[PDB]
């Protein structure tokens, strides 16, 4: 188990670390979480009490280094930081461990929504996707844009998610205009799956890491290629066997793990309706199906 | 954007852009089977692509042998659309291709676009405009040459006839919009107006009848009366 330890906390703010979050008090002695199971990537998020207005926060694996928040009096926030020193940061967090001033990350032991979100998500995919590579840790936040999104303007600032477009040349060959634009399966297998991810566990990690974003931030650049890459699946007549039944499981927790007050805006009634009923694969999502019925049956 | 009443004019300034019509590419009569059901005969269609400016009207012929062991033809008819379309751009020189094509069915926006990715600079736009050019297989050459096809085949028509001698653009599209409105909805009424006469004649290389300017003034008139007419009827009012 690992810790990221806070220096302070002097502004109030709503923290979230992963699907989990406190409120925090303006100079309330906030110090750290603790507890926070290693194999998987985290993220820790930020709100303040003052400006409901830019969610932001930093993906980060706690075995890739030790890191810790510091508040950033110049800047605004709260900042993700590497300590080098090792012993330096154990003695930091065994005395704020030892105050007792750290939450536990509270994971139930019979629960594995963390790991089903997140199973092919990877630090250091994220990474090419959130250039900024003299960190280990990656910040997002509500505001910043997609490559795709800016073609159609800092590109520092940018998600770098792999470009999904239907009537583009990369999505159709030529002299099969009509087969390619019906049936995507050329652009799904050969194109994005061998071409570009290699391999299925690399496509659902993106799809994956959008959807988090999307869902933490509120990022809207995220949501569309979230549903672009379902879509891509579902509007393909051949899919390996193995990519409908996860694709299954990775939707149903998404769309269990989805706060229900926001389904207006995070969910696109076309995409869903298509996937769910007209598409291909409109018999290959059970899970998915019967969640998205009995939870927002309203969408469809 | 979309075509329509108010941006009407732009069709007729030194722009070059097609319409393009689908309405007649896949046609069946529809019939009874020995056994009671019911089955469809494909009949030879045609693409209707028209320069609005110009009256040079690409006439290409789909022969029933392009449905041949085909599924979902209504839908494939909307390809196949585009892929001619295309093909017909990519054979015209580069000073002659349109910088935007109007399709009068908004189903055929994606086709087109799909097929036409090769021309980034092309507009693809639909209308909201009630065209009448569903009646091209009123007019008798057009529907002759359509119906005697025996392969594919491109046939070039100006579908003004002369009248650019005499009138502008907006004003020939006018005329043949009356024309096609009133053989879309009283056939029989619309072609005994344009033949009545016995003395005046279509010109072997004309689609239309040759009036004088005082004498379409007298048939575009008539075509009116019959419009009205046909729309009381058709409403009770
Ligand atoms: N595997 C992944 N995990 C997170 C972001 C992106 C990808 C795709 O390479």
């Amino acid at each position: 188990m690992n810790t990221v330890p806070f220096t302070s906390a002097p502004i109030e703010v709503t923290i979230g670390i992963d699907q989990y979050s406190f409120n925090v008090k303006e100079n309330q002695p906030f110090h750290g979480i603790k507890d926070i199971p290693i194999g998987h990537v985290h993220v820790i998020h930020f709100q303040h009490a003052d400006n409901s207005s830019m969610r932001y926060g930093y993906w980060f694996d706690c075995r890739m280094g030790n890191f810790y928040i510091q508040y950033d009096p110049k800047d605004g926030l709260y900042k993700m930081m590497e300590e080098r020193d090792g012993a330096k940061f154990e003695n930091i967090v065994h005395n704020f461990k030892e105050r007792q001033m750290m939450v536990s990350y509270p994971k139930i032991d019979e629960d594995d929504t963390w790991y089903n979100l997140t199973e092919f998500v990877q630090m250091d995919k994220i990474r090419k996707i959130v250039r900024k590579d003299e960190n280990q840790f990656s910040y997002v936040d509500s505001s910043m844009t997609t490559v795709q999104e800016n073609e159609l303007s800092d590109p520092a600032h940018s998600l770098n998610y792999t470009v999904i477009n239907f009537k583009s040349r990369e999505a159709i060959r030529p002299g099969h205009e009509m087969e390619d634009f019906l049936d995507k399966s050329y652009y799904l297998n050969t194109v994005m799956l061998q071409g570009i991810f290699k391999n299925s566990s690399n496509y659902f990690g993106e799809l994956q890491f959008a959807f988090l974003n999307a869902m933490f931030f509120g990022n809207y650049g995220s949501s569309l290629q979230w549903h672009a890459m379902i879509e891509l699946i579902c509007s393909s007549a051949t899919v390996p066997k193995h990519m409908l039944d996860k694709l299954d499981e990775i939707l149903y927790y998404q769309i269990k793990t989805l706060p229900e007050q926001y389904s207006d805006i995070l969910l696109n009634e076309r995409v869903w309706n298509i996937c769910l009923y007209s598409s291909f694969q409109k018999n290959s999502l059970h899970n998915t199906e019967k969640i998205m019925e009995n939870k927002y049956p309203e969408l469809l | 954007g979309a075509m329509n009443s108010s941006n009407y004019a732009e069709l007729f300034n030194n722009d070059i852009k097609l319409f393009v019509d689908d309405t007649n590419v896949y046609r069946v009569t529809v019939h009874k089977t020995f056994e009671g059901n019911v089955a469809t005969k494909a009949i030879n269609g045609c693409i209707f692509t028209l320069n609005p400016k110009t009256g040079h009207l690409f006439l290409k012929i789909i022969h029933t042998s392009v449905w041949a062991g085909q599924k979902r033809l209504s839908q494939l008819a909307k390809w196949k659309t585009a892929e001619e379309v295309s093909a017909l751009v990519r054979s015209l020189p580069k000073e002659e291709q349109p910088k935007q094509i109007i399709v009068t069915r908004k189903a055929m926006l994606d086709p087109l676009e799909v097929h036409m990715l090769d021309f980034p600079n092309i507009a693809i736009r639909p209308t909201e405009l009630r065209l009448p050019f569903s009646a091209a297989m009123s007019i008798d050459k057009l529907s002759d040459v359509v119906m005697k096809a025996t392969e594919p085949q491109m046939v070039l028509f100006n579908i003004y006839d002369d009248w650019l001698d005499r009138i502008s653009s907006y004003t020939a599209f006018s005329r043949l919009t009356l024309l096609l409105r009133a053989l879309k909805t009283n056939e029989e009424s619309a072609k005994m107006i344009l033949l009545s006469d016995p003395t005046i004649t279509i010109k072997s290389y004309h689609l239309w009848p040759s009036f004088t300017d005082e004498q379409w003034i007298t048939i575009e008139s008539q075509m009116r009366d019959l419009i009205l007419t046909e729309y009381g009827r058709k409403y009770n009012v």
